[PDB]
């Protein structure tokens, strides 16, 4: 899962 | 993060790359620190009298956790040697110790206001 938030 | 001593309302950007401070209403905003903030995530507060101080966590291209007072003024950086991704701040007020994750260290930590 990438880091970002969005 | 929320001020329960001093009835304020902080909150930290990831797009704006700033924090920022509000009333507990809203009614009043502005930008508190935004010089060398890349990428927000972390927060806490400790509003008892006596430490007045605020904690957040960056990770840009040099990840940190850095302590100011609840004002901005007095900005430093107590945690920047084995972080990749700093993600999540928490205080334990008793003690006086901050905890950190990391996500792609993959740990939990806890340290004291002053990094050591
Ligand atoms: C923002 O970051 C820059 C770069 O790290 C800081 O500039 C350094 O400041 C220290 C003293 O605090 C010096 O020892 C370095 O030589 C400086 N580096 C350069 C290339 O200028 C700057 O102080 C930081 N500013 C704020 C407001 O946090």
């Amino acid at each position: 899962x990438x880091l970002x938030x969005x | 993060a929320v001020d329960w001593i001093g009835r304020n309302l902080y909150w930290t950007d990831y797009a704006l790359e700033t924090i920022e401070v509000s009333k507990i209403d809203g009614s009043h905003r502005t930008v508190l620190i935004s010089k060398n903030v890349t990428k927000p995530r972390g927060l806490a507060l400790d509003p008892r009298m006596g430490d007045n101080v605020m904690f957040w966590s960056d990770w840009g291209h040099h990840p940190r956790i850095e302590r100011a007072s609840m004002d901005g003024t007095m900005r430093t950086v107590i945690v920047q040697e084995k972080i990749y991704w700093p993600c999540g701040l928490s205080i334990d007020y008793p003690n006086r110790l901050i905890y950190f994750m990391d996500a792609y260290l993959d740990y939990i930590e806890f340290c004291d206001y002053d990094g050591h």
